[PDB]
């Protein structure tokens, strides 16, 4: 508490201020420029989703070897560097990229101050920031295109500068500075150009041109929660029981988000761990993410990823377990009990057993297995209520969830939904030109991203050891990969 | 011509200042600054 | 010119410029010189072959800048080597690259220039290393040349052979014999060997075999003079 | 020693044996208690293997660090609370 | 009759131990009490 | 069912497995006061 | 208060839970096997 903001790698977010007051919003995963949405909620009240402004204070790595690596396409046009020379040369470029890291790790610790030149990178999409100096925007050619790179390039070169720059140069950056950046090489500062966009009533183009566009340093979480074990922030979990070996599954069966848990197959083996364990748990304070980090008296809401639905409970009367669309009630704000052992060291727990107390009804939460529906055996409707007894059978814990898979799946699912929309356009009639140039050939690139298990070795019929993901393949079947099948049916059928 | 550092003014004039197989190679480079987006046109 | 001016007597003149006051007047140039040299060779890791060709006569100024590197090189061990040590961990690479490799274009006066550059770079490095003792500092420059004894041996054999093959009858106009350059390298390696043990193991191996150019060259010189200057010093010097 | 050792395989009774059982082959002139062994200077097992000016300094630092890890933090918290309370009195003083 | 490098080290340890036997315990107790009080405010915040 | 005896001296059926009810509390950690401890005789087999 | 239960030789007791919820009860001193008494009081009230 001597002063804040001393470490590159912070867990923060951003907000537009001024003409159109939006947020840093990647429209999907496959697009290339962010948007400015008045669709988004207040500056004091972020929307139901706010996971898109996930930037991090990146060091200024180099790109010259990576540039001379990519000089390599010009060498594809022409050879002779050629062969081993070419390889070693780009291999050296790769070593230099390794060296960029073997700088950033050392770099952590630096007090982030005024006038510096820093880089950025997303987390949710985990894509880069580069503004072109010769490739324009969509609305005006004078505005420069702000790109989302897989690797990152020299348009990641910024000027961390507030609105007026009344805060004089050299000092640390106050959390709340209206940070007007400036590209080093590209020139033109960033603009929140208020212009309507495709499929966007609703959203405004993020671009680079001489203007007076202000921002804000918007903290989400301190740098010390970069410990990946430390279950902080919006990190995501799985609500998977252990004595039953079943995860807490939600489904809109009767057009009602019944939250239950599926009958567990196998088991002598571990979890099949389906996608109905999408849970993120966050603490509650009206300014978001208050200080103290003790996690003892901390109180929590439960959030599902794919649905726009949080989690509450009320009474049954013939106590309930369904999911709720909103985030302002008290009856959704549940509670925990860390591992049930003698611990005053629980300042941040990790990936272990949990429980629940209630606040209003103020009882424990049982998990006594009572089958309900006669719709189908190995049922899909159960009961989870709030009763002041507690047994060993409440063995609920936390999965440290693998990040990459989640991201992959989400982009695929969103693409599929648009894919469905694309299919609808074709169905109504024909489609336009550049849709073929954009997303139509991007079909198997999403398939060959995690490879889908579409090519492997050959042995006896049970797939066992190692070649591509079964999870990915089933997931592929999973985000209406069925829906994609219908879309594909429609394309040939239309022809 | 192609980007919005100017408007869509004549490609033919640009080609005239550089429109043999060499001309075709030059055209490919020119098209690259000016490639796609109906640079030749929508036909 | 700047290098020439800086070189004027070290200790006070050398030191004074080298550190200054006012953040070295918005200048602590030795690091800048290293960066400039890197840009010129722009090895940025392995030097792009030819960069030297691109330098054309221009590398000779950087050679004189490398000479100005030795211009900010001679004697003043503490200031010089404070910068030297910093550079060794810090940039060392231009010198390392020069030691590691030759030039793609067979240069006209370039062979001599390249040799001069190696000798110079070698001299600067050697001076700094000797003064320091600075073991891991030399271990870091030795971490620059991890190729070690094998690389050195190959270079020595090649240079000596070339020199013998075309011995030059141009007396005392520059001892740029291939063997002369190699001899300078050998001296530096021995000086380096006082830092590092593994390198010393490689050197012992170089000493015993089916005799070779390497033993002959040491015989042409294995001095290890060890004089001590002014006062309060415990110094060890070699020179061929 | 040489007579008893000479005679067998040399592996048997090794440690000093098969140590020196190769060492005669390369004849390297350096087996013998030249000066450094001598016995003596045990010094009560070097004060139970305890080190120099430095060991005592290290002990001071360790003690200082562990002890220091708590009190000032506490003091600051209480100071802030007391200060918060006076401000309250100040607010009452400037209250209407 | 005063001893080696060690005697001085021993003196440091003795001083440190006696001094150390009290303060952190006190600090922890007060910390817990303050924490208990904020929780009370938190309870009021989530009270109805 | 096996006889659980009260010995004057003690013998090899004093050999137990300190294990909770489900053994959901994973092996290696300390025993929580309140664990539903389902023991197991080592040599005799049959749990209590 | 860092964590409890660190020392063999503890001063504790036992309670049966489940079907019959009794205690570890030596019927007298001269017998050979313990009993499970519902005669015994509550788990919360010994
Ligand atoms: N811990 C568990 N205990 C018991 N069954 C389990 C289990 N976790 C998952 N299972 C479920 O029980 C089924 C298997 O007994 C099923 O396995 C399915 O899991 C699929 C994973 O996507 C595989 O299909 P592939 O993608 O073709 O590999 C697999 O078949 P496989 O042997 O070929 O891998 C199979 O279909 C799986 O959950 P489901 O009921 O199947 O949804």
């Amino acid at each position: 508490k001597m002063s804040s903001f001393l470490h590159i790698g912070d867990i923060c977010s951003l907000y537009a201020e001024g003409s159109t007051n939006g947020f840093i919003s990647t429209l999907g995963l496959v697009d290339d420029r962010c948007v400015v949405q008045p669709e988004a909620g207040d500056l004091n009240n972020p929307p139901k989703k706010f996971r898109d402004c996930l930037f991090k204070l990146c060091p200024m790595n180099r790109y010259s070897a990576q540039k001379q690596f990519w000089k390599a396409a010009k060498p594809g046009a022409n050879s002779t560097t050629d062969a081993v020379l070419l390889n070693k040369l780009h291999h050296a470029a790769d070593l230099e990229k390794k060296q960029n890291e073997t700088e950033n790790r050392k770099l952590l610790g630096t007090v982030i101050q005024y006038g510096n030149v820093i880089q950025l990178l997303h987390l949710k999409s985990n894509k880069y920031l580069t503004v072109n100096k010769r490739l324009p925007a969509l609305l005006e050619k004078n505005a420069m295109r702000v790109t989302l790179d897989e690797a990152g390039n020299e348009g990641s070169w910024f000027y961390i500068q507030p609105f007026y720059k009344l805060r004089s140069i050299g000092d640390s950056v106050v959390i709340g500075d209206k940070v007007v950046l400036n590209p080093v090489n590209a020139g033109q500062p960033l603009h929140a150009s208020s212009h309507q966009l495709v499929d966007n009533p609703g959203c405004n183009e993020v671009n680079s041109v001489n203007c007076n566009t202000s921002w804000k340093i918007v903290l989400f979480m301190k740098w010390s929660d970069n410990k990946d074990d430390i279950l902080k922030g919006g990190d995501v979990v799985r609500l998977f029981h252990a004595e039953q070996e079943k995860f807490l599954t939600c489904d809109e069966h009767r057009k009602k988000q019944h939250v239950f848990l599926r009958t567990t197959g196998r088991q002598s083996a571990t979890s099949a761990t389906s996608s109905k364990a999408l849970w993120e748990v966050e603490v509650v304070q009206h300014d978001p993410c208050r200080g103290g980090a003790g996690y003892w008296n901390s109180l929590f809401r439960f959030k599902h990823l794919a649905t726009g639905h949080y989690l509450a409970a009320e009474v049954d009367p013939d106590y309930s377990l369904v999911s709720v669309p909103e985030g302002n009630d008290i009856s959704s704000i549940f509670e925990l009990d860390p591992t049930t052992l003698r611990g005053g060291d629980s300042l941040v727990p990790r990936n272990s057993y949990v429980r629940l107390r209630h606040l209003c009804t103020n009882t424990w939460v049982h998990s006594t297995n009572i089958p309900i529906d006669k719709e189908e055996e190995k049922p899909v409707m159960l009961k989870i209520g709030t009763s002041p007894l507690k047994e060993d059978k409440e063995a609920f814990a936390i999965v440290p969830v693998s990040p990459a898979e989640v991201r992959d799946l989400d982009f695929a699912n969103d693409a599929s939904k648009v894919l469905g929309s694309i299919a609808g356009k074709l169905e109504k009639g024909t489609i336009t030109q550049n849709e073929r140039r954009s997303v139509t050939k991007l079909l198997e690139d999403l398939v060959y991203f995690v490879t889908g298990g579409t090519n492997s070795g050959q042995d006896v019929l049970e797939v066992v050891f190692s070649k591509p993901n079964r999870e990915r393949q089933k997931l592929m079947r999973e985000q209406n990969i069925l829906k994609q099948i219908f879309k594909l049916l429609q394309a040939p059928f239309t022809d | 011509i192609e980007t919005h550092g100017r408007n869509v003014q004549y490609i033919k004039f640009l080609q005239t200042i550089v429109k043999i197989k060499k001309c075709q190679d030059m055209v490919m480079a020119e098209l690259v600054n000016s490639g796609e987006d109906v640079l030749v046109f929508y036909n | 010119f700047l290098q020439l001016l800086c070189e004027n007597h070290n200790r006070d003149l050398q030191n004074f410029l080298r550190c200054q006051n006012n953040k070295t007047n918005y200048n602590l140039v030795c690091e800048t010189l290293q960066f400039l040299d890197c840009i010129c060779g722009s090895t940025t890791g392995g030097l792009g072959l030819l960069g030297l060709y691109i330098n054309e006569k221009n590398v000779a100024l950087i050679n004189q800048t490398l000479e100005s590197l030795t211009e900010y090189c001679q004697g003043p061990c503490h200031e010089n080597q404070n910068c030297i040590a910093t550079h060794e961990s810090n940039g060392i690479d231009i010198i390392t690259a020069l030691i590691l490799n030759d030039i793609n274009p067979l240069g006209k006066k370039r062979m001599d220039l390249v040799l001069e550059l190696k000798n110079n770079a070698s001299k600067l490095l050697l001076a700094i290393m000797e003064s320091r003792h600075d073991s891991e500092n030399a271990e870091r420059i030795l971490y620059n040349m991890r190729p070690k004894e094998l690389v050195e041996v190959i270079k020595k054999a090649y240079m000596q052979g070339e020199v013998e093959f075309e011995d030059g009858e141009n007396g005392e106009d520059g001892a740029a014999s291939p063997r002369n350059v190699g001899h300078n390298i050998y001296i530096l390696a021995h000086q380096l060997a006082r830092h590092n043990k593994e390198l010393q193991t490689m050197l012992k191996p170089g000493g015993q075999v089916d005799g070779d150019e390497a033993l002959e060259f040491y015989a042409k010189h294995t001095a290890q003079i060890e004089i001590v200057r002014l006062d309060r010093t415990m110094e060890q010097i070699v020179f061929p | 020693f040489i007579v008893l050792v000479k005679v067998k395989d040399s592996t048997e009774y090794t440690g000093p044996e098969s140590y020196v059982a190769e060492m005669i082959r390369e004849r390297n002139l350096d087996w013998f208690p030249r000066m450094r062994a001598m016995s003596l200077v045990s010094s009560d097992s070097e004060g139970e293997q305890n080190e120099l000016r430095n060991l005592q300094e290290k002990l001071e630092s360790t003690m200082k660090l562990v002890t220091n890890l708590s009190g000032q933090l506490s003091e600051l918290k209480d100071q802030m609370t007391e200060q918060r309370k006076q401000k309250q009195r100040i607010g009452l003083l400037g209250h209407p």
